Formats: C-alpha cells, structure tokens, sequence
C-alpha cells in the first residue's frame, strides 16, 4: 500500500526542438522566392492557425503502411500532376486523376499480390524548382502558383507571397474532394474494374492486356463467389505528397500533436508525405534539416550523379531511429543508368541498417526536348528504367518498393509512345501541362499492366 | 476399326510439324536475345513497346483469338518476362 | 398424422421395386425404433439447401455432388471420411474460379448404404449383396441374408458420418487456404501437373488478391457440405420422415435422413414408390434420367416432382453415355424448359459409361467421363441453358478402379487396388483432375 | 507411443474404481470396434476449446457448464436434446450480458451415460443401475446385468445427439435475437418475471444498439457448443483415445469421447486410475473436489493434473455445499493460486446440496442452489481471483425435481413430472432464472 498511498497524492518550442527549428532556419534554402520578408511573414501568421490539410493520426496511420513497403508487404503507387495549378483544380480534373491512380492501383494490387498505397502528388504541389531565376528576357521565370503566374507578364511573373493563402484555399478545396470521391464510390473495386475493361476494350494495343485483365476479372468475381461481401472493397485511401519546397509556406503549416502514450512531435500538416528534390537536398541546407526534424513519412531524389556513400549519409540523417518506411529513397536516375548505379546504392544503404522504401521515378532523368522544342518523355524510356530498377532489386534480393510517376487522367499528348503511337508532330494537339510532359490516361493504364507483369516476373 | 491407322499416320505428321514449332522457336529466341543485347550495349531500352504491340496485332489477325498468346510466348521467351 | 395422411396412404400402398425380402414384422419394430431417434440432417438445414438449389437453377451457382458408390460399415472410418471430404472440397475451390459463381458441396455419404441389382441372382449363395443396409459382402447364405436390423446400423453409421463431417468443416479442414496448399501438392506432384499449372497459379493469384485487398472472412474458414444418398429402402426412408414447421407457421413432410435425396434409374416408375414418396417430401431431390428418356418422360416427371414450379426444387441428372449425350438431351432439355420448370441440369458422368475389362473387373474410362461431361457443356451452350452440376463418383484414396487419367491407368492396373464395394471410381488424383477440366469447361 | 507408452502402462496398471464387473473378453472386443469408428469430435476442435479455456483462467471469459445429471437412451431424442441446447444458449445469452465477456458453451451431453454407486448391489442382492453405458433401469436380473455391449449403444446414441447439436447450433437455434425472443417469453410468463424485466429490457436495449451501430454479423447466428462427461468407465474411454498430430508436427494423445471430460469426486485417488488418465489426455480436464479436501491435497491434484502450468487446462469444480463453501474454499484458491497454476474456478451448486425429502423423493432447494454459488462469488469477490464459470443439472422440461423457484415447488409437487434417471434436475424455469441471478452476481 506504498502505491495506495502515491495514487491519492498524486490525484490530488519544447526541449531542443526549439533548437532543432532554429538550427534549421538558419541554414541555406535553395529555390526561393524574392519577396517582402515582413509581408512573408504575415502571411505564416496567417497560414499557422487554419486548419491543416491532413490530421495527425492520418500521418501516422501512413507511417504504419510505409512500414509495410519497406518490410516486402506492400506496394508504393505515387503520382499526378508534374505541377497542380489554381485554373486547373477543377473537380473534373481532380476526378480524373483520382480515377487514373485508383484504376492503376487495382491492377497493380492484382499483380504484386499486396496491398498498394495510394500517394497522390496533390493538395500543394504548387512550387517549382528553376534552373535560372530569369527567361531569356529579363522576366522572372515562372516558379509555381505559389509564387508566381504563368503569364509571360511583369505583373504575373512577380513573386506574390499572398500566393500561399490562395494555395492553401486550393489545397483543401482539392483534399476535401479526394476524401469525397474515395467515401462516396469513385474508390469502388467493382467500379473501377468496370473502367479498367473498357480501357483494355477500346486500346488500340487492347490484345497486349486481354489476358492479365481476364485474370483479374476471374479474381474478382471469385470474391464474390467465394461470399465477401461489400466491406473493405467500396472505399480506399488516397494520401497527399508534395515536395518540401517553398520555405515559408512549409513552416506555416507545422503543427505539434500529441499521441495515444502522450508523446509529442512535430508534423508538417500541409501533406502527409513530403519531399526533397534532387536540386535542393544538400546535407546542409534547410530542406534536408527540414525533414530530419518533421514526423512526416520523407521521400529524397537521387539522381545519378549520387554515390553510395552519399546514400547512406542522407539514410542516417534522415532515418536516424531506423523506423521501417520513414524514408523513400527516390531512384530518377533515366533508363540508362539504372542498371549501373543503383546495385551499389540499395547494397550500402540494405548494409547500414535502414530499411528504405526503394522508389523507381522513370520520368525525370528521361526528359529530352524535341525538334519542334517540345519538352517530352518516350513511354519506352519510362518503362526501361521501371524494368531496370526491378532488374536490380531481383539480383540484390531486395524490395521494388513502389513507383513515382507523372500522369493525368486527360487525354493529352505529352510523352510520346504507348499504344496511340504519339510522335512528335502529335505533341502541340493537346499539351496542358503547366511543366514536365505527364503520361495520359492510356498511357498510364498500359504502364499499370506492365509495372504488373514486372511485379509478377 | 480402319481409323486407327489413319489417326496414328496423322498423329506423326502433328510431331513432325510440333518439332518444326519447337526448332523454329528457339531459333527466333535465339536472334531476339541478340537484338536485346545489341540495343542494349548502345545504351537503348530492353523492351521495343510497338514492335511487340504489332507482332501480337499481326498474330490475331492471322490466327484470331491464340494470337496474342502465341505472340506473348515469343515475346516472354525471346526478351525475357518483365521484371 | 396431418390430413396429408392421404397422401402417404396412397404412397405405401404402390409397388415398389428393389426391395428386400425380409421379415415385415421385424421391419416394422425397426421402424418405430428409428421414428425416435434424432434424424441426420434438421429441417431448418433443408430450408437453406432449397434456396442455394434455386440459386443453382436460376443459373447463379453450381452444384458439385460426388462421393462413394457404395458406403460401407467397415469403411466408414476417420480417414475415410476425412479423405473424401477432403477431396470434395479441394475440388469445389478449383469448380468456384472456374464457375465464377458458389459451389453448393452435397456429399454422397451418411446413407448410401442401399444399392439395385438386377434380381438377387447366384449360383450357390443365391441372394445378391443389395449393400450394408440389407445384407454383407460376403458370398455366404448367412452374410446375404436380407437383414432388417441393418436399418440400425445404416443408421449409427449415418449418425456418426455426419457428425465428423460437421466437425471437419468447422474446424479447419474446409479452411479455402490450406484447400488450396493441398491443390498445389496435387499439381507439384502429378505427372500431368504441366496440364493444370497455369489455372492452378491463376487460383492462386486470386487468392493472394483477396487477402492483399483487406478481405480477411469467416467465409473462407469454413463451408457447409450437405449430404445426400438414393433414397431406395422403403422401411428406412418412411421411418425417417418428420413433420417441421417454419418461422411462418408452415407444417411440411420431411425425410431427414438427408439433405438430398435421388431415384435411380431402375426406380423411377411413375405409379411406383419411389417417385410418389419423391413427391410428398420437401427435401430437394434428384432423379436420374439414362438414354432411353423421351422429352415427354421428362416433363412428366417434373410435374409430379416439381408441382409448384419451384426453381432448384427438381435436378434432372443426365446419365446417357458419352456416345449418346449430345443427341439425347438437347430435345429433353428444350422440353422442360417450355414446359415452365426451373430445374438444375446436372450431369452424371459415369452410370452410362460402365463396361467390364477382359479381366473381369467394371471399369470406366476416364476419357469417356469427361467426353461426357464435354458434351453435357456443349448442349447447353448451344440451347443457352445452364450446366448446373455434376454427380461423380470418386474417393480420395489411391485406388485403381478407373482407366486412365494422368497416372495413365490401364486394364493390368485394375486389380493391384480396386476397393469399391460396387461401381468403379475415380481416385484421388482423377477427381483433381477433372475438377481443373470442369472449371476450363466452365470457363470456356 | 514411446514416452506416452511408459505412461500408458502406468495409468491402465492401476486401480479404477466404480467399475463395472463384466467378461473382459468381451469388453476388449467392444473396445477394438470402438477403436476404429469415427470419434465424436476431432482434435482441432478440442485445440480450440483449450484456447478459449485460457482465456477463462485469464479473467477474460466465464465457462457455462451443463445438462442432465445422466442421459438415457430413451431421452436421447430430438425434443429433448433440443430443448437442453436451447435453454444452455438462453443461459448463455443472459451470462454474457452480464460478464462483459464470453461465455464459452459446454453441455453435458453426448456420453454421460455412466454414474457412480455407493453399493454394487442392494439389500435385496439386486445390482445397482450404474448408467445406460453399463445396464438398464429396469430392476431385474436380466436388464441389471453389466452389457459390455452397451459401449457400443453409448457410441451410436452419443454421435447422433452430437451430430445434433452440432446442426442445431450451424442452422439458427443458436441465433442471438431468437434465443433473447425466447427469453422475453420466459420473463413475460414467469411468475418471478417482474424479478427479471428490468435485467430483460438493458439485454434488449443493448441488442438492438448493436443493430442501430450497423454491426451486421454471422458471429451473431451461431455458436459453439462444446461437449462433456465424466470420465468413468475405463472400456469406453480407453477405446476412445486417438493420436492427434498437430500444425507444427507434434503428436499428442486425446480421448475423443469429448472435448471435457471430467473427474469425479468418488474416483479422484492420486493413485488411481482416473486421474492418471486425465493426466495422460492433452483435454482440458475438470475435478470435482468436496467439503473434505485441503488446499495441500488441491494443489497435488494442480501439479499433477496441469504439469506444464497452461492456464485453462485444469478446471476446479467445488461442490462443497452452501453452508461450507464460504469456510472451505478461500484457503484452497490462495494455495492453488500461491503454486503458480491458472485454472478454471468453477462451482457445482448441484451435488453439494442434495438431500431426500419427507416423501422419500432425492431433491435440491433453490436457495441453497443459488447460495453457493452466490458463496463462491463472494469468496472470490474478497480474494480478488476469477469466478470462472458454473456447472449445473437442468432441463429444458417443465420438471418437478428440484424445490423453490418463482414457481415454489414444495415436497407435495415432486411426485408430478419427476423423470431424470439420476439426480434432481432445474427445470427450464428455474435454470433461465438462475441465469439471472449469476448474471447479477457477475455484474455486482
Ligand atoms: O526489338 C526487337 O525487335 C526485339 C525482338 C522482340 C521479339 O522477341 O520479337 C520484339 C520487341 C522487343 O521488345 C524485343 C523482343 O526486342
Ligand atoms: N480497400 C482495399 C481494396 C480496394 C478498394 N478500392 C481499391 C482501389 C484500388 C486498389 C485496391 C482497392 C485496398 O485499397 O487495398
Ligand atoms: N465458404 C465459402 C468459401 C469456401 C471456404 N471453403 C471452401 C471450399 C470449397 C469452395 C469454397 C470454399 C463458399 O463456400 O463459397
Ligand atoms: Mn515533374
Ligand atoms: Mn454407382
Ligand atoms: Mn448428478
């Protein structure tokens, strides 16, 4: 009764994340924009007590299934739109690309016999990355709706930190409609099989997918034949990623939370995944000590230019808990290097301890411009580097973890190749991207069916 | 009854030709490795998306609903399955 | 003792062939003991095979029957049941991808103890063996002797049968992924395994989608198997009846002997027993058709049998022969048809495809089983009518009663393991295998 | 059979008592026949109990035992099995409602056709009727003589009351909302019914919350009944052990008479055979244990009936009387619980209370019924240990066997519908309000 006695008794900015926070916006921030540092931060003040785009225990919930990835017991589906912009987020448009990685996820499921997880890059994919801060005229190059208009103007192409309140408005607007659209029927298996049947109905390359899609049709309706009922199979979860860019707008948007124990962390709610690009992830700078600091699942590009070491040292920086899924590391390394030098790479890292999502982005390092100066993507391209990065985790033993891909549910004419045979006279009839050329909607069902058959060997 | 010989008669002509099929597919394995692997140490991709769209169209139109099975065979034999 | 009484009189009052010469006083005395006792299968069990049974006619499911052909006492053992249960089962998971639709499972077990003869004919120990529950195998007078007190027995042994295959299908055994573990040690070790691989990897598949989609199920832990035998012992059968009321206030004859009750081929006379007890019990039933039926036979049968037009309530079972399916049925089945009846169409591949080998022993070819059933699918993919079941005859035993197959069984093979106490069945191996067959014939 | 044959020999090496003198011959054919017929439940089965009686010890479930005192063959019918079955699943329902927790279902049923005798034979030289399994209720020479043939009859009658209860409880007698309709009936008709309403209406009120929730569930439309017996005849039970191997590849030995199975209180001799067979036996296992036993001779039977320490294996069954549980008991849980073992605490507010009336009647009072266990609620209220579970004799007929009840049967009323072959029975009315009251001494 020494504990009779105590149980009565007792009845009757934190710590050194201050310093972490100060550490980190003390540091070099590649990729930003020139604006008025008072009204900048105005506008945080402002963007700090909105309410955030995700919840916490949904970041958490995240964090459970990219644990899953990276153990060898679920799939990685991430993509969307190269760059959102405020014009087009529309409910048609949100609900093409809802559709288009829900439709590519049921048959990526079928073939890694896993569970996929459905990453979509919306709800804030608003900042760019440029190589100069000027065009060719003296005018300052568009760098994302967040900071700029696509107007080739003075007046449009200033940097407008009022931008981040008005990507904050469309990022909710569009997070609001993703969770809708996924609880009200548009995440529906039997519906979305329905819309997988006509794509491979009206293919021209329809002959190249009939019989894995029979296969999955068969799987279906034994389900069903077997007494499953409606359950699980109406709804899925679709999670919002950005990349961890515009440094005021980042910071706006942490919240702390407090968990089931009582632990307290730090998240940045404007996502619920994050990360860092190939030109500003610099071990130094504020977007990799950004990162290290945040409980957000972290993804990191690297290109081919990366060495193991280099790796191994982001893997500890950013995983530095060795928490299974925390970090994806992003391979965009085009269709050519792959082969070359990723083994090197997933060995350090797989030796370290890390246990990593390894992540195949077959767009950024494929990118070429044209004859008539059209930036494009060949389809084979893509798919050669998705197959080597799959090549390689078969000769290592280890995980293909998932893919990052660039797509909408339009009907564009953005990458050449697939079944439509789209050249480079075929480019100007329908290019709406306000960046990177995306695959089109049958173009991203076809790399579905194949990433499928990679995964089936 | 008389059927007999003749089934047996047909039969050996079915292993003759089965043969002709087998010999002939390794051999068109054969030379779509090599293509694979020249492409390949130019720095191109291991798989051609519409060269393997119109040989499976091309094997329908002329054999209907096999063809695309037939060709799936060659394809996965002659460039590897994916992955 | 309704006033449906009258019906019952009429009943007992016909001919009824295939019986036992025994003593009716004795009999009698059976009967009031068996009156009492608790039947194999309850009412409430029989109400939901008549809606799954429906659902098969109505083209929304299939139905899987098979089994011994003739149960015995001593084989009526823990393996042996496990073993055909077993095989049933694994049979049924690989009928489901193929059918895209349920398998209704219906056991030939717990009451197939009664067999036809030609007419008890011997040289020295005259009287045939009619099964265990008339007389024994052995070729004495004392072993043949025409036994009421069988009627006990059957009834023990039924009693038990069922009570562990209830305990097999709760427990584990009729579990959808250990079914399919033991259907991939079939394909990984059949000389024709190359033959199946594909759909065997294709289950699997769809397996593995399930589980990857969140499905987990008490579903997929377990499975009903309903069990039926021909219903051709007079004294038996009556002593089973039981009247059953339902939630609706509804009092209804039942023979609980069993879930599914058939009539054979040599049984089947209109103004006999067999077919006029058919027609006063609520218990779907069947009633096997051979190559002499006519499309008029056929619709009178299901007049008297299915009086209601109830869909499921009737199964004509086709047992025509390979050679004669295909010409036979397709006017039997546009018949009943037009004449308004939902019954199931289920093929009974191997009544009509008997012979005797030049070593004496029955045999069936198993190239003749699956032209049959072949055939059966053709029919009814050229009428647009549905294939609704099969009723095989297999155990899940390495026994070498019928030709061929994978294992490529011929006449020398017979005698080193032939274990039926009648027909010729399918083994093991012959029964997966023609489960993969049927599901490609469902697929088509 | 290598470590086990050592013990085997050991445990058929020693002393029985209660047992029947008949030719041994004899029994030991009975016993070969036995050795081959299906068991009446499997090995999974009785895996499974055991997970759920580790749960019991654990303080996350409650054990609801029992049934006639001694089934007969001429009891052995649909009616009657049903009407137990049902009136266990009542119980149960109102038992959960009050745990919070589940109840795990176990009947006695199924095998209980054996019972104990104080002398062989009577002051008249006539031998005593020890059980169906043994001789007849008859008083004669002829049908109290000891039949070794009856094991046979034992086995027959207890697969098809098996086969069932296992039906009954697959087909919708075991259905959550039907079993609470029958319990409003029973409150609406009681003439304690206004003792009961309140308790009715919260069990009500919290079914249809579930509904209102959007809980649409098959757990709700059945359930697990479990069968018991006490282990007492030798024959029988020998003959029903099976070697069972499990998932991982180990080989255990079970009696697959039952999934309990019991020791008495006039053959628990630490030296003596029963014992040293239920030690043998990987079932979970029950002792009864009387006013006379000492926490020291409670913890022997402990080491030695659960050598391996595994919680729910070993069930406690104090039957102790009113007047002496709250005196006896508590030393007898601190010692057991003090030597590590996790067993199940059960009461038997049956045999501890049992007395003969002025008439001449065997008979039981209610209150002292319920006194005990509200006793041995309270003793482990005050040691802070788990009330485990409750085994009591009742059926589902309006019985005139024991005394008290909202129906106040007096000495006068017993001659009316006494009809169980052994001891004193609750009657439907009576057991559904004992329900009631555990489930308030459950809630506290
Ligand atoms: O480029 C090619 O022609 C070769 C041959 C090939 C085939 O096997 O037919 C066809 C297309 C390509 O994917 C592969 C396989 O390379
Ligand atoms: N909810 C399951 C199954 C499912 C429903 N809708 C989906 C859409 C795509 C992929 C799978 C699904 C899952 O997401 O895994
Ligand atoms: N109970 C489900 C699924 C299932 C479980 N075990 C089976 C065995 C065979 C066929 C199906 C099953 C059904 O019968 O539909
Ligand atoms: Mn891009
Ligand atoms: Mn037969
Ligand atoms: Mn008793």
């Amino acid at each position: 009764h020494h504990s009779s006695g105590m149980s009565w008794t007792v009845d009757i900015l934190p710590e050194g994340m201050q310093q972490q926070f100060e550490d980190t916006i003390s540091r070099d921030a590649k990729q930003q924009p020139t604006w008025d540092r008072a009204q900048a931060e105005n506008v945080r003040k402002i963007l700090e007590s909105v309410p955030p785009i995700v919840v916490a225990p949904e970041v958490l919930e995240l964090k459970q299934k990219l644990a899953d990835v990276a153990n060898g017991k679920a799939f990685l589906l991430q993509g969307g739109d190269c760059a959102e912009t405020f014009e087009s987020n529309t409910e048609p448009h949100i609900r093409a690309n809802v559709k288009t990685l829900l439709q590519m996820a049921v048959v990526l499921t079928y073939g890694a016999s896993t569970p996929v997880i459905k990453m979509a890059r919306i709800a804030g994919q608003y900042a760019k990355p440029r190589s100069s801060d000027l065009d060719g005229n003296g005018l300052p190059n568009y760098r994302g709706d967040i900071v700029n208009g696509v107007e080739a103007t003075p007046e449009a192409r200033r940097h407008d930190p009022a931008r981040m309140i008005r990507a904050y408005a469309n990022a909710s607007a569009a997070m609001n409609l993703v969770r809708a659209l996924t609880s009200s029927g548009t995440a529906d298996l039997y519906r979305l099989s329905e819309w997988n049947r006509e794509f491979v109905a009206n293919s021209p390359a329809g002959a190249r997918y009939e019989a894995l899609a029979r296969e999955i049709d068969s799987g279906l309706r034994f389900m069903e034949a077997c007494g499953v009922s409606d359950e699980s199979l109406r709804a899925a979860d679709i999670y919002c990623s950005h990349e961890a860019l515009l440094v005021d707008y980042e910071r706006s948007m942490l919240r702390l939370a407090t968990d089931e124990e009582g632990n307290e962390e730090l998240y940045d709610l404007s996502a619920h995944q994050l990360w860092i690009g190939e030109r500003t992830r610099g071990m130094d700078d504020f977007h990799v000590n950004f990162a290290s600091m945040i409980s957000n699942p972290i993804g990191i590009k690297i290109g081919p230019g990366i060495t193991p070491e280099e790796a191994v040292a982001y893997a500890d920086k950013l995983d530095p808990n060795f928490e299974p899924g925390r970090l994806t590391i992003v391979a965009r390394m085009g269709h050519d290097k792959v082969r070359s030098v990723l083994p090197g790479v997933i060995q350090a890292v797989e030796a370290s301890g890390h246990k990593v999502i390894w992540q195949s982005d077959p767009m950024h390092g494929n990118t070429f411009t044209a004859s008539n100066g059209y930036k494009t993507r060949h389809f084979d391209k893509v798919i050669d580097e998705v197959q080597g990065f799959f090549e390689v985790h078969r000769a290592l033993g280890t995980h293909p973890g998932g893919i990052h891909i660039e797509f909408t549910g339009e009907d564009v004419t953005e990458c050449l190749g697939g079944a439509e045979d789209i050249t480079d006279v075929d480019l100007p009839g329908r290019y709406e991207s306000a960046c990177d050329p995306r695959l089109n909607t049958q173009q991203s069902l076809e790399l579905a069916f194949l990433v499928a058959e990679m995964l089936r060997n | 009854p008389l059927s007999d010989a003749e089934i047996q008669k047909y039969r050996e002509e079915i292993n003759r030709l089965d043969r002709e099929i087998l010999d002939a597919v390794k051999r068109r394995t054969k030379i779509s490795q090599t293509i694979g692997k020249t492409r390949m140490s130019s720095g191109g991709t291991r798989l051609v998306h519409t060269r393997e769209v119109a040989i499976i169209n091309q094997f329908r139109e002329e054999i209907g609903e096999e063809g695309p099975a037939l060709a799936g065979i060659l394809l996965r034999m002659g460039r590897g399955k994916l992955g």
